[PDB]
């Protein structure tokens, strides 16, 4: 179920994966957004 | 004190619950991008090392193929 509290936790995981990715190739520099449902909870949770 | 004592706590109060909400509510967001750190190298034409390619015999032209 990715609407729980593991779900929404693997927000960050996913973004510094592709930063880690990204570094040392030609696509550095470039701009990572995640959106979905699951990072819409992470932010209320945040925000409450 | 009598009739100091309590405007002067009301304002501290105040000032702190001002200052609490000041705090707290910019803490939301703040994260909207992520911006991946750039590390190139210097493009620069020092010192190349050079390669030559010669044909020489004792006919008068050559059919010739080589690797760049």
């Amino acid at each position: 179920d990715p609407l729980t509290e593991e779900g929404t936790a693997r927000m960050d995981e996913l973004k510094v994966a592709a930063a880690d990715a990204i570094k040392g190739t030609p696509f550095e520099g470039a701009r990572i957004y995640l959106g979905g449902s699951a990072a819409t909870y992470n932010d209320m949770q945040i925000g409450a | 004190l009598g009739r100091i004592w309590l405007p002067v706590l009301i304002v501290v109060a105040v000032a702190a619950g001002a200052l609490i909400v000041m705090n707290v509510r910019t803490v939301f967001g703040s994260n909207p991008v992520v911006v991946t750190e750039k590390t190139s190298d210097n493009a620069e034409d020092f010192n190349p090392k050079v390669v030559t390619y010669e044909i020489f015999g004792s006919g008068s032209s050559a059919v010739i193929n080589y690797m760049d």
